[PDB]
This record gives structure tokens, sequence and C-alpha cells, in this order.
RNA sequence: GCGAGAGACCGAUAGCGAACAAGUACAGUGAUGGAAAGAUGAAAAGAACUUUGAAAAGAGAGUGAAAAAGUACGUGAAAUUGUUGAAAGGGAAGGGCUUGAGAUCAGACUUGGUAUUUUGCAUGCUGCGGUUUACCGGGCCAG
RNA sequence: GCCUAGACCGAGGACUGCGGUUUUUACCUAGGAUGUUGGCAUAAUGAUCUUAAGUCGCCCGUCUUGAAACACGGACCAAGGAGUCUAACGUCUAUGCGAGUGUUUGGGUGUAAAACCCGUACGCGUAAUGAAAGUGAACGAAGGUGGGGGCCCAUUAGGGUGCACCAUCGACCGAUCCUGAUGUGUUCGGAUGGAUUUGAGUAAGAGCAUAGCUGUUGGGACCCGAAAGAUGGUGAACUAUGCCUG
RNA sequence: GGCGAAAGACUAAUCGAACCAUCUAGUAGCUGGUUCCUGCCGAAGUUUCCCUCAGGAUAGCAGAAGCUCGUAUCAGUUUUAU
RNA sequence: UUGCUUAAUUGAACGUGGACAAUUGAAUGAAGAGCUUUUAGUGGGCCAUUUUUGGUAAGCAGAACUGGCGAUGCGGGAUGA
RNA sequence: AGCGUGCUACUUAUACUUCACCGUGAUUGCUGUUUUGACGCUUUCACGAGUAGGCAGGCGUGGAGGUCAGUGACGAAGCCUU
């Protein structure tokens, strides 16, 4: 067998200086707060939900509302979402306190989270009631029927 | 595919190292590999190439060749450089005082050089008193005086030496070497 | 074969710039069944030199990624920039020979969109070889 | 060593470097110098002209001792002088006292005249000398003394 | 021929034909031709005895370090074959490439570091495996 | 000029460079991928074996222009099985010494086929040429001319000196042919000067020895293979023919 | 050599020259075979001579070793002149 | 310079000295040029386009130039040197 | 879905383009930091078909000199085995 030599070093070189300075994400023009979204993956796939805020994690803050849907305040990825053309006025909904640290990992749900759910859903429902059948629309699941071609459908 | 205008993967055809495994010749190559790589002096690149040469490509240099080279105009105090053996010549009537650097000296050659007030130094001693080969003069021995070259390119009307084991009137002198025996070539 | 070698066209889809005289025209006539040529515009020359421009530096194929590379090899001919080189090629200049020989032969891809149905017949007869004269620009756009 | 031979490298290749068409055979062309006048004429004429035929007269019972006569030239003549006394001789030699060089006792039959002598008188004892060798010896003030 | 000492020789299809009851067995009228064939175990301690069988043998037992050494004897390859198990199979089979399935194998929670409690050491608390929750960070596969 | 959809890739590994923005001896998209999140570590992941599916795939070796061939060898397996050694050589290479070189036929010696030591001869080389008798290599700085690496003087260039080597014109030695001085055993000698002649020569030696590969020749000669030829012997128990006795 | 009322028959399953051993590993321009891997380069079936035509030598094609040098002056090409 | 040549002081050949410098006298290219030694296999060939001879012709026989197969796999011509 | 002709798109070779890796050839640099590998390290570019054949670098076997004060009856060698 061939023994190792003295010139076979074990030191790990430092990496070169990388020039991959990150630049901000660009969302689709159809992704505007208040837009009704369709979730395509995850536990709540097929659920119609309201888009509220763009978090700094590149995720979207979303609520069902929980009373209408059972979908709570949570994050979704923009690529697992169909952004429809239906919109709800969310200018009266306060989503200031919600950010990445809000959804930090620490079943039992926090009292703060339940309170925020109720407070947000109150304003969301008040604005949702204005559009007839919008509450019924949000409470119904989405599915592709026979003869539905998503390359031809408008959402 | 490529339309090749020359043969592919062709080695240069020149020695890049000595065939010799003499460690001391390899120390000289180490010294002149550094000098040729770093001095811009054309002398050091020539010496490095000559250290690679085979024995027949480094013919012995007689002490008479050095004497004739020192008799060139303005070359009496130059340093004679021989990459090879310097041999003695008992046909000289006199030898000057000279500095000669060689791979090897015969006993007679070194004796005659030192007897006349000169120096017989090695090529490493040369590299310290002349690291750029200043005031030097490279002397090479005759290559075509070798006995093997007598028979190279033998043919009709070529005038070369036949490859023959015995010499005499009975050995390849009659037919083809004489018009009285047919033809002569 | 010798003519194509002297034009430095020793592979398929290799491109070279030639200054038209009687001698070079009579050269190109011999290689006509094997080449497609025409009159290149300034933008075609610029795109070729920018994307696939390489220089012959010590018999090595070196990318023209900095003006120092061009200057170190063509400054004695007053070429100090990639645009000097493009100008010297386009308006065939007094140092066209050195500038065009400094350029390594362009190695183009196959056309995006293909050739005509059968390449190896003259462009006049519905093929691809010979002189197409301004349609070399469309072909280079396909291949560069 | 057999391990350095090409026989070790030809192992696994069918013909052992002899060819599939030629098929290394016993003796194509004959044995030895066969066919030197018929099918090996092109070789002997090119490389060994003069091979066939007789030239000169025979010599029954040639004793090479009769023809023993090694040559020494003039440029090599002073190597027969004693090495320890060459330099003294090269200085103090005159017509009254010059070194004696017995060439026969050193194994030479004839003194030839190639080269140049030191301008120093010498006495050269030889069985034979050439015309120019003796002219060069006399010019430096020396003499050739014939012996047997 | 007789008597010795050796070897970069051969190692039982080799080396003399013959390592053995080998110029033997055997062939041919004859002259002549001419093999194959070494190895249980340190030691036969070569299996007493019981049982089934006409017997050969088998099954128990016994000797032995070993019977995966029983003279049909060290090791015990391949062709070829039996049994068991797995799998595949419409006028051959076999192969390469690719993936699936099944089987096998491999690998970072690293010689991981941070404080922590108890189990154990010859000993006077000290090197240090042990444990789970915390935190730092790491490995791999992915968005 | 601008906007926009997708795919494959991430070599490198402190800094150094070229640019750009300069709000700045700072920053950048500018000399090659980073950031972040989840899951998993009894596993997602990878490899191999077997098998299925898809696709392709004729039996190897051989001679041959051409083989899967309706050309030849090959049922299977194990073990054996074919460029060797030697004498003499060519080229090349390594090594020692070098106008020399080679101790080993032999002698000395020995820790005994070793190692160590010794020298005369001899071999090859240092002289060639002629059939031979024989003769036998400097006009010159060992020549001139054109190149020629290196070195020297320079300061692009230029000049000087130029080994090896190349082309070329000369010189010297031997042979051949011509001329033929003083002279003389009057037939010898051969000075001197020449010649589209000729040598495997000189012209400041390069060889000798050991080893290795490759190539050559003779040897069984890479291995196996004739029909034949020769020398010396054994058979008429079969059979052919004669004889003797039934 | 024998023997043959003759077929080249018979002479120990051997006969247009027995058998045995040796010379003898007879010679073969002819057939067959010729044993590990990878890397790089890479042909010829043409010239001339040969009782040469299934073979050799020779030149060519190929490899290897290099050597002298470093753009010097070359090319399976064009142009111009002839 | 010569012994060659001219009636010659004419020429022939080879020269000393001086002038013409990178457009040093067309293009294009040049993994550089030149040189040497040594040795292998081969010395049955065949095919395609075009020229071409004999033959009624031939997957016939014989030449010229080039390119191929032999020695070569890969995509196409179903298959095929 | 035949024949003549024109057009648009599309299909895919070991070919072409960009990139990774292997090897070969050339090439850049490396000693007051050469620094226990300079027969080494390193920069860059180009290239890779092959019978007969040549050469190079390696793999394996019997025995020999030296070395590992190497392995081994607490199991050498041999043999079988996803
Ligand atoms: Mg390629
Ligand atoms: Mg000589
Ligand atoms: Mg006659
Ligand atoms: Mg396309
Ligand atoms: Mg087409
Ligand atoms: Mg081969
Ligand atoms: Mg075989
Ligand atoms: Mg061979
Ligand atoms: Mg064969
Ligand atoms: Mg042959
Ligand atoms: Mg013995
Ligand atoms: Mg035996
Ligand atoms: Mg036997
Ligand atoms: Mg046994
Ligand atoms: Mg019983
Ligand atoms: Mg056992
Ligand atoms: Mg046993
Ligand atoms: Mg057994
Ligand atoms: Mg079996
Ligand atoms: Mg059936
Ligand atoms: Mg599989
Ligand atoms: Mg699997
Ligand atoms: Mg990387
Ligand atoms: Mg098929
Ligand atoms: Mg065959
Ligand atoms: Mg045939
Ligand atoms: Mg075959
Ligand atoms: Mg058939
Ligand atoms: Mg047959
Ligand atoms: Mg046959
Ligand atoms: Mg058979
Ligand atoms: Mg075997
Ligand atoms: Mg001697
Ligand atoms: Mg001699
Ligand atoms: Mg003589
Ligand atoms: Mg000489
Ligand atoms: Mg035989
Ligand atoms: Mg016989
Ligand atoms: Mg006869
Ligand atoms: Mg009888
Ligand atoms: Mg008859
Ligand atoms: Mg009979
Ligand atoms: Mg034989
Ligand atoms: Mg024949
Ligand atoms: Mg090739
Ligand atoms: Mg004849
Ligand atoms: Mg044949
Ligand atoms: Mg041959
Ligand atoms: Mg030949
Ligand atoms: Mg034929
Ligand atoms: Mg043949
Ligand atoms: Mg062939
Ligand atoms: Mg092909
Ligand atoms: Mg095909
Ligand atoms: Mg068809
Ligand atoms: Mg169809
Ligand atoms: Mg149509
Ligand atoms: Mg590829
Ligand atoms: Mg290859
Ligand atoms: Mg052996
Ligand atoms: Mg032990």
């Amino acid at each position: 067998q061939v023994a190792p030599k003295w010139y076979q070093s074990e030191d790990v070189p430092a990496p070169k200086q990388t020039r991959k300075t990150a630049r901000p994400q660009k969302l689709r023009a159809s992704l505007v707060p208040g837009t009704v979204l369709i979730l395509l993956a995850g536990r709540f796939r097929g659920k119609r939900v309201v888009y509220l805020k763009n978090l700094e994690d590149n995720t979207l803050l979303v609520s069902g509302p929980f009373k209408v849907n059972g979908v709570p305040l949570r994050r979704v990825n923009a690529r697992y979402v169909i952004a429809t053309s239906t919109k709800v006025n969310v200018s009266g909904v306060d989503v200031s306190k919600f950010n990445v640290e809000y959804f930090a990992r620490e079943k039992e749900i926090k009292a703060e989270r339940v309170a925020d759910q109720k407070s947000v859903d109150a304003a969301l429902l008040s604005e949702i009631k204005k559009t007839p059948l919008l509450k019924q629309y949000l409470a119904a699941s989405f599915s592709l029927k026979n003869g539905d071609r998503p390359h031809l459908l408008k959402f | 595919g490529r339309d090749h205008t020359s043969k592919q993967h062709v080695r240069s055809g020149h020695r890049t190292a000595p065939k010799s495994d003499n460690v001391y010749l390899q120390l000289l190559v180490k010294l002149y590999s550094f000098l040729a790589r770093r001095t811009d002096a054309p002398f050091n690149k020539v010496i490095l190439k000559s250290l690679f040469l085979s024995k027949i490509n480094r013919p012995p240099v007689s002490v008479s060749r050095i004497s004739r080279a020192l008799k060139q105009k303005g070359a009496a105090e130059k340093t004679i450089v021989v990459v090879g053996t310097v041999t003695d010549d008992n046909r000289l009537l006199e030898f000057p005082k000279a500095t000669i650097a060689a791979l090897r000296f015969t006993a007679g050659a070194k004796d005659r050089i030192l007897k006349n007030g000169g120096e017989a130094i090695t090529l490493d001693q040369l590299a310290l008193r002349a690291p750029k080969g200043q005031n030097t003069l490279i002397v090479r021995g005759p290559r075509n005086s070798r006995e093997a070259v007598r028979h190279f390119g033998f043919g009709p009307h070529k005038g070369k030496a036949p490859r023959i084991l015995s010499k005499g009137r009975k050995f390849e002198r009659a037919r083809g070497r004489r018009r009285s025996r047919g033809f002569k070539v | 074969r010798k003519v194509l070698q002297l034009l430095r066209l020793t592979q398929i889809n290799a491109g070279v710039f030639v200054r038209l005289t009687k001698a070079t025209s009579e050269l190109i006539k011999l290689a006509e069944p094997y080449v497609a040529y025409g009159y290149p515009s300034l933008s075609t020359i610029r795109q070729l030199v920018y994307k696939r421009g390489f220089g012959k530096v010590n018999k090595q194929r070196i990318a023209l990624s900095d003006n120092a590379i061009i200057e170190a090899n063509l400054g004695k001919f007053n070429i100090l920039s990639i645009e000097d080189l493009i100008h010297e090629i386009y308006t065939v200049g007094p140092n066209f020979k050195q500038v065009s020989n400094f350029l390594w032969p362009f190695k183009l891809s196959n056309p995006n969109g293909g050739f005509r149905a059968r390449k190896f017949q003259h462009f006049i007869q519905g093929g691809d070889t010979g002189n197409r004269e301004q349609f070399i620009n469309a072909l280079v756009k396909q291949m560069n | 060593p057999t391990r350095l031979t090409k026989t070790r490298k030809h192992r696994g290749n069918v013909s052992a470097g002899k060819g599939r068409i030629g098929k290394h055979r016993k003796h194509p062309g004959g044995r030895g110098k066969a066919g030197g006048q018929h099918h090996h004429r092109t070789n002997l004429d090119k490389y060994h002209p003069g091979y066939f035929g007789k030239v000169g007269m025979r010599y029954f019972h040639k004793q090479q001792n009769h023809f023993w006569r090694p040559e020494i030239n003039l440029d090599k003549l002073w190597t027969l002088v004693d090495s320890e006394k060459k330099d003294e001789y090269l200085s103090k030699s005159s017509a009254s006292a010059a070194p004696v060089i017995d060439t026969l006792a050193h194994g030479y039959g004839k003194v030839l005249g190639k080269g140049r002598l030191p301008e120093v008188p010498v006495i050269v004892k030889a069985r034979f000398v050439s015309k120019l060798a003796e002219e060069k010896i006399r010019a430096v003030g020396g003499v050739v003394e014939l012996v047997a």
C-alpha cells in the first residue's frame, strides 16, 4: 500500500470572495393584497383564501378567514398559489404586527395567535359581506372539473 | 471532426532531461535550470541543453582545440567551457595559461592545464564566477570524426565506408569496385 | 482541401473574414462547393467579434475579454480596442491581414432553424453553398 | 533480462509482431548468403560492391611477422623520450648532446613524417624512415641513424 | 565406474522413462516398444460395545486437537450431478443501455462542541464512555 | 431600446485584474453560487446483484478484396502449451578510463567456484594506399569564401571573434598517367613540374571495455507438421515357391 | 532382396520396395496456432531485379531515438509575368 | 585576380571598396524550420464518380485522376464493406 | 399516405456550439519563501477513429540480493461466497 507523504496537507482553504449579493424578490403583478388566492399544495390545497401581506421571507400572509374556511393566519409560497382576479378591500385590515418572527417555531395554539385571528377576521368579514356570494365562494373548495383546461381558464 | 494540417500529439523530439541517472549531473541540471529560467543570458540556456546530450553528442575536446580557440583574436583570457571531457594531446609543442571549465578532465589534460599556470574547474565553479557566462567561449568536439559516421549514407557513388569485418584484397574489392571486374560504383 | 486549409477552415461551421482581391476570389471559387459566403454587415461583424471573438496569442486561442489582450498583440498596428479591430475588419484597412489573422477562426454553431432542405448545392439553385451576398447575415444570425 | 523484451509485450496479440499476411516462416529467401547473385543482388550491389570476383595474386604461406613495421609519426616521436627528463632535454639539447630516441626498442619499424617536431636536435634510431620524416629531423638539427 | 561437496535448477502432467516391488506391469514371432502410480494422524489411538440387516452396510457409541482426517484418508477447484431454496420461461438462450420491483450493502448528529444529574475505575475529586431536555453549528434530501 | 415564459449547468476556492457607480482608500451584476426555509438521519439518498419492460445486439478465432456464413478449428473443464540460449555483429543508450583501453590465458591471495591484488604479451585503436615491389600525410595562424549558436564591444541596428555543423574552392599522403635534374654497375635513379583520373585517407586524434533494448547471420532457432533419403539390424508362426517326411 | 501358372501379386491385418532403431527436433517460399492492461503514433498491396509469378531483396509508405537551430523561407492553393 | 578568352586595355568567372533598410519588391496560410540514424509490417487488393481499352455483355478483364473500403464505428439508404 | 412543384413548422448522429471530467502534446510561472517532493508543483491552449506494425507507462507469476528487528498454530498459504 502507498503511505501518505508529508506534502499531502489536510488544511481546508478558505472560500473565494463571492459576488452573489442578493437582490429583492419581484412578485407577479396579479399578486396584490386583498386578492383571493387558490392554494395548490399543502394541507389546505383547494382552499380559496384572502391575500393580506408580503412578508420579508418572500412568503405571503394569508387568512381564510378562519371562520369562513378553517384556514388560519399563515404563510404560503407565491409559487403554490393561483392569484385570481377577485379582490377584497383590505385597506381596513391591520396586518402591521405580522412578520417572520411572528411565525417563529417555539396541539396547543397561542392565545395571541387566536386573538389576532379573531381581530383580523372581523374586518375581513365586514368587507367580505359587501360582495354578494363572496363568502359562499370563499367557503367552497376549488377543483378541476372534467373539461377544465387551466391554459384556457381565467382565474 | 478536424481536418488536421499537422500530426497530432507529437513530442518535441528534443531531450528535456539527461538520460543519465548520475545524481551529480542532476545537481548541475538543477543549477542551470534555475540559471536558464532567470538570467536572460543566452549562455545558460545553451549549457542546460548541452547537459542533456548523450555521449556521442558530447565528443571529447582535445586540449589542442582549446589551444586553437584561445589563439582567436581577443580570446586569450576567455574562460573555455566544455560540456564533456577534456582530453590530453601529446602533439602540442606548448600550452598557454588558461581557465577551462569542463564536466571531466583526463589525468593528462588536468596535469597539462595546471602545469602551465591555468585552472581546471567544474561547471558549478563556473556558475559562481560567471553566472551569466561572461567572457566565456564554448568549445565543442568533432562529431563527424566518429567511426560510425564513416558508414552513414552508404550507396553507389557515395564515397562512404562499407560495413565490413576484414580488410584486404579478398574483401569487397573486385566486382563493383573495379572496371576490370565488370563495373565500378 | 488545400484551399480550405489555407483559409483556416478545417472544421464544419468555421467562419473567417477574407479581403476580396483577384487572388482571394480565385481561391474562394475553388472552395465554393464546400462553403457559404456573402457580404457581412457591420452589426454582424460586431456580434461575431463580441460573442465568438478569440485571438491567436502564442499559438493559443485566447478570448478577447479585455482591451489589453488586443493592444498587446496589435498595438504596433494601431489597434487598441475591440472597436478598432471591428473597424479595421469592416472598412478593410491597411492592416487587415494582421487583424484578421490575429482572429482565431470563428467556431459557429449549427443554424437555429436549420439549413434549406439540401445544403450542398448552390444558393442560386436552392441550396446553401456559394455566394448569397447579403443573406450571409441571416445565416450568421442563425449560427451565431 | 527477459522482462524488458518485447516478447513480454506481444503476449495476447495473435501474431507476436510478425504480421498476419507475412506469417513468420522458416527461411524465405534462403539460408545465409544464398542468392547473392540472383535475388539478393540488389542488396549486395548496393551495400557490398566488390564482393564477387578475384583481385590480385595469391601468396602461399604468408607469414605476417615479415611485414611487421608499426609506424610512429614525428608529432608523436617525443613521447618516447623519458617523461621525467623531457623538459630538461627540450631545453639543454644541442649538437653536442641530443637525446637518443630508440624507436625499435619501443616497438616501431618506420618513422613517418606527419606533424612538427620541437626545434630541438634529436638522434632518432629507426629501421626505416620516410623521405619527409628525415628531412624534418635534419632541419631541427637532428639525425636519423639506421639500425636493424 | 568409485567416493564426495554443491546450486538464483525441477518440485509428482515438472525433474531421468522410473521420488513408489521401474526398465517394473503390459505389447510384439522378433528386433524392440514401454507406462500409470508420492501425502490419514504426533501416535492406529485403524472405531471396543449395542442395535437393524442374509450380507455389504447403516444408526447409536467410541478414539482423536480435528472423523469438515475412516485407509474409496491432508487441502479437496472446475467441468458434471443430487437435494433444498429463490426466480424466470408462447419456435433457443445469453448481452449492452435505462428505470421499476425485490434482496444486499453503504453512509455524519461528526472523535460534534456548550452546563447539567445519576450508574462504574485503581484510587486522591482528578482522565473520561452515561442521560434528556435546552442552545451553537454541522450532514443529507428537497422547496 | 423595453417587457416577459422555460430548461441545463455552478468548474474555481484568502487577496491581486479589467471595468462601473462613485454619495467613499468605499460599494458593484465587474478574473466560475449564494441566501433562506422545511424535512430526514431505524431514514429520504446512492451502489451492486436478480428479474421485468423498452430499445438495440448474428459466433468467436482465422486466412481473405470481402465471414453470421451453406469456408476452416472449437462438446465441456482443469493442468501443461509456442521468439529462447549461444557465437559473431549494426544502430542507439548508460558507465569507466581516454591516445589509449581491456585485471579474471595465467600468477598472487583468500573468510575458498566469491571478494581482493598482479603483469608480460596480445586484441582493438592511434595511417593510409597499391595486385604487388613499395611509398607514406602542414605553402599558409592546419588555408580561403558564404552561413553559423555562444561570447566581446555596442547603443535599434552595427562591428569583432566565431567551436560543432552545412555548401564550396584549394593544400598534403597512396595508386594511375605525363614530364624527366644533378648522377650512374648505361640501366638504374627520380629531382622538378603537371593531369575532365582514383582511395573505405591527412587537414590539433576518439577509442577501448562492460551492460541494456532493437535488428542481423549460423545453430532444432517461435511451436507443431511431410511425401522422402541413409546406416545398422529383425522377421517365411501369415503368405509365395522348391525340397524332405507323413 | 526373396518368391511369383504374372495380379505389381505375396513376403506376420504392413508392399509400385516389409518391419525395428538410429541419423532426426531431417527440410518445408506451404497450412495451423502463437498467452496481460492502458496510452500515443500508424501503414501496404506500388517501383526495380530475381527459374521471379503462394517467395525474397530493393525503394516507398510507418515507428522510435533524437540532433542543429528559432520564423530563418516553406506550401497537393491563388494572382501576375512568361 | 587568371596560365582561360579577345585585335585589344575585350570579356568570363570570383572578388575588395561604396550606395540602396523593413512596402527588402504579389496573395493566403504556416502546432516552426532543417537534418540524421535505425528498424517494423507490406509488396494477393477491391469499390464509387469521371476519362478510358477488349468484349454482345457481365457483380467480366485491363489502364488514368481523385476519393473511399480494406483498417471504421456512428445517423440515413428496411436489409448491405 | 401516389406523381410534379412551392411553403411553414417540426423530428433527430459518436457531427457543430457552451460547459464538466480523463488522457496526450505544447505552454505560463515557481530558490534571500526552497519550504523535509524541482523525475515536483502550477498557468494556459489545442487535440483524442484505427487492422498490420512501432514505441511508452503499468498489472500479474516462479526464484535471487537487500529491507520491513513485516504476517502467522490466538491460524500462513490455498479454496468457496450479491
Ligand atoms: Mg474531436
Ligand atoms: Mg576517421
Ligand atoms: Mg576477366
Ligand atoms: Mg426549434
Ligand atoms: Mg435537410
Ligand atoms: Mg495491434
Ligand atoms: Mg487467441
Ligand atoms: Mg515486428
Ligand atoms: Mg497467424
Ligand atoms: Mg515476410
Ligand atoms: Mg542435488
Ligand atoms: Mg514423472
Ligand atoms: Mg513418465
Ligand atoms: Mg493425495
Ligand atoms: Mg445381526
Ligand atoms: Mg481440521
Ligand atoms: Mg483433515
Ligand atoms: Mg479428503
Ligand atoms: Mg460445481
Ligand atoms: Mg412448443
Ligand atoms: Mg436493474
Ligand atoms: Mg433499486
Ligand atoms: Mg465550487
Ligand atoms: Mg434487432
Ligand atoms: Mg484460416
Ligand atoms: Mg476467396
Ligand atoms: Mg469471423
Ligand atoms: Mg452462404
Ligand atoms: Mg468445406
Ligand atoms: Mg483451410
Ligand atoms: Mg468440428
Ligand atoms: Mg494454465
Ligand atoms: Mg596495447
Ligand atoms: Mg594495431
Ligand atoms: Mg602495406
Ligand atoms: Mg581528421
Ligand atoms: Mg518432423
Ligand atoms: Mg522415414
Ligand atoms: Mg535424394
Ligand atoms: Mg510355414
Ligand atoms: Mg498394371
Ligand atoms: Mg499382408
Ligand atoms: Mg521445430
Ligand atoms: Mg511459394
Ligand atoms: Mg490517429
Ligand atoms: Mg536466373
Ligand atoms: Mg495463403
Ligand atoms: Mg522486410
Ligand atoms: Mg520488403
Ligand atoms: Mg488477387
Ligand atoms: Mg503475399
Ligand atoms: Mg487485409
Ligand atoms: Mg467510413
Ligand atoms: Mg444504420
Ligand atoms: Mg432499398
Ligand atoms: Mg410514410
Ligand atoms: Mg407533394
Ligand atoms: Mg461528446
Ligand atoms: Mg488512438
Ligand atoms: Mg521456474
Ligand atoms: Mg510474530
